[PDB]
Parts: C-alpha cells; sequence; structure tokens
C-alpha cells in the first residue's frame, strides 16, 4: 500500500517505508489497533472527537 | 460569520476567543492543553500585550453559564516572514499562562501531520469555519458561536473564478455569489476539516475582500505549511517578553 492513495488504508497517519511496505500512526491520545489501520481514542477527550456528539452515539 | 447557522453550544470545542482589554479581538483553535492557533494580523495593533485574554468553552457571550474557561496569553508567536498589514504567512501560535481543563466543552482540535493535511485533507471538500464575527458585511457581530461550512478551491480555481494574491500560504474556500464567508471577528479562527471520524484543523480565517463581496472568496492560512515550524515550537522553552518572531522555516 501507499500513503498517496487512500491514505494509504490509515484511519489517521501514514508512513511509506523502503519496500511494499507502510505504518499507520495515531496522534497523541489515542492507539493503533491490530488491523494496523484503525486508532482508537485512550483518553477521555482526544483531540477532533466532540463529547456531546459521542455519547450521543454512544 | 455570514450565512451560516449557531453552532450548538459544545460542538465546536476547540474554538477560542481572544479578547483584549475584554473587548472582542479575533478567534482561535486549541490543539492543545496550552497552545492555540492564530492569525498574526490579529496582533497588528496591540500595545499592551499583558491585556490578551484567551476564553475556552464560550458560547453566549451574554452569559456566564460555568463552562468558560479564560486564560493570560505567555507568549505570541509570529513568523519571521509575516510583515504587519499584510497577507502572507497570517498565523500565530500563543502559550497560555496555564493549561485549560479538558472538559466536554473544551477540547483540542487535532494538528495534522504535513503528509497527512496535502495528501488527504487537502481533498476534503467542505470544511467547517466558526466565529462570533460579524453576521453581514457592515453588521453587527454575534451574540453566539456561529459556524458554516464552505467548500476549497484548487488555488488555480480560486484566480479563474474570482473576479487576488494567493499564495502556496493560503487557500481559497466559501462562496462567490455573496451569501455566504467568514467576516470581521472571525479572524483567527478554524477552518475544520472532518476525516474518518475525527477533526483537524487545515486552515486559520485570514483575509477577504470585504465579507460574502459578490465575485470573492474566503482566504485562509494554509496550515499545512507550518506544521513543522508549529511543533518544534511547542517543543520549546518559554521567553520573557510576550511577541516573539520565530524564524519561518
Ligand atoms: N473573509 C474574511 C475574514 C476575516 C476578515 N477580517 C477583517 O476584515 C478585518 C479587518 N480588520 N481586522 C483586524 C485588524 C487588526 C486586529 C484584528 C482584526 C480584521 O480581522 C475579512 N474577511
Ligand atoms: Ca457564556
Ligand atoms: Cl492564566
Ligand atoms: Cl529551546
Ligand atoms: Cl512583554
Amino acid at each position: 500500500l501507499i500513503c498517496v492513495n487512500e491514505n494509504g488504508g490509515c484511519e489517521q497517519y501514514c508512513s511509506d517505508h523502503t519496500g511494499t511496505k507502510r505504518s499507520c500512526r495515531c496522534h497523541e491520545g489515542y492507539s493503533l489497533l491490530a488491523d494496523g489501520v484503525s486508532c482508537t481514542p485512550t483518553v477521555e477527550y482526544p483531540c477532533g472527537k466532540i463529547p456531546i456528539l459521542e455519547k450521543r452515539n454512544a | 460569520i455570514v450565512g451560516g447557522k449557531v453552532c450548538p453550544k459544545g460542538e465546536c470545542p476547540w474554538q477560542v476567543l481572544l479578547l483584549v482589554n475584554g473587548a472582542q479581538l479575533c478567534g482561535g483553535t486549541l490543539i492543545n492543553t496550552i497552545w492555540v492557533v492564530s492569525a498574526a494580523h490579529c496582533f497588528d495593533k496591540i500595545k499592551n500585550w499583558r491585556n490578551l485574554i484567551a476564553v475556552l468553552g464560550e458560547h453566549d457571550l451574554s452569559e456566564h453559564d460555568g463552562d468558560e474557561q479564560s486564560r493570560r496569553v505567555a507568549q505570541v508567536i509570529i513568523p519571521s516572514t509575516y510583515v504587519p498589514g499584510t497577507t502572507n504567512h497570517d498565523i500565530a501560535l500563543l502559550r497560555l499562562h496555564q493549561p485549560v481543563v479538558l472538559t466536554d466543552h473544551v477540547v483540542p482540535l487535532c494538528l495534522p501531520e504535513r503528509t497527512f493535511s496535502e495528501r488527504t485533507l487537502a481533498f476534503v471538500r467542505f470544511s467547517l469555519v466558526s466565529g462570533w464575527g460579524q453576521l453581514l458585511d457592515r453588521g453587527a457581530t454575534a451574540l453566539e458561536l456561529m459556524v458554516l461550512n464552505v467548500p476549497r478551491l484548487m488555488t488555480q480555481d480560486c484566480l479563474q473564478q474570482s473576479r487576488p494574491n494567493i499564495t502556496e500560504y493560503m487557500f481559497c474556500a466559501g462562496y462567490s455569489d455573496g451569501s455566504k464567508d467568514s467576516c470581521k471577528g472571525d479572524s483567527g479562527g478554524p477552518h475544520a476539516t472532518h476525516y474518518r471520524g475525527t477533526w483537524y484543523l487545515t486552515g486559520i480565517v485570514s483575509w477577504g475582500q470585504g465579507c460574502a463581496t459578490v465575485g470573492h472568496f474566503g482566504v485562509y492560512t494554509r496550515v499545512s505549511q507550518y506544521i513543522e515550524w508549529l511543533q518544534k515550537l511547542m517543543r520549546s522553552e518559554p521567553r520573557p517578553g510576550v511577541l516573539l518572531r520565530a524564524p519561518f522555516p
């Protein structure tokens, strides 16, 4: 996969590596799931999420 | 904001209100508990830096509901390339004197990595711009926070569809029919972009031919050009004297 196309399949950040390699990463306050692409919050108020809406849908 | 709607309380939780001697100056965006991004031009006329206050968790300026958090501004950092009274490099990084406390009403917007912002976010068509600025050109400012969804234009398209000096440090977004735009009083506020369930900072309200002027679009600072400049400054120690001009790049 490649970061320039469809964000390399990453939910957040993407780095290309030597070869057909790609590593996704997550912002602080999130951790990367075992799928290697998804990011899940690790704190109560992660950046870029709206608490009243996250709870409205929780 | 012209032609938008009230942002329901708590739905724009990264929005900052900047005050000087208690009067509305500009907006800003919280990016972590002690750092706010705003526009450099907001500070062109400041005489007493000690009279600058940032408010988080604000919504209706007519009342105090207890979710607001005010802080003094310890540092205002502007790129060396910004020239007062002009438009290019219109960005400022503000360090708060004490962190804000994150709550349901105060949450930072994510400052994205440059690659992600350039490769992915720059292609998301619509983004939200918000503020307590004028509701109309030559009109009164808003008492409740307003928000507007605006579509981004590639610069070649903006120039073609306009009737402007748009540099690589800016981008156009909005409408040319005079119905919807950010306006005076919104400068410094966020242009926020949603991608896969999370919102990111892509622009700063900067300038425009008047507000919602037919034939012209809103101009925003292209935050992606400043990610590394911002990250380096956030790792640095504060310096005496509020204003700091920092080399750019
Ligand atoms: N689309 C769009 C957005 C924003 C604006 N801004 C203005 O018109 C304006 C005019 N004076 N100031 C100012 C000067 C010094 C300190 C603080 C503010 C502004 O911010 C125009 N068009
Ligand atoms: Ca209030
Ligand atoms: Cl304080
Ligand atoms: Cl240092
Ligand atoms: Cl000072």
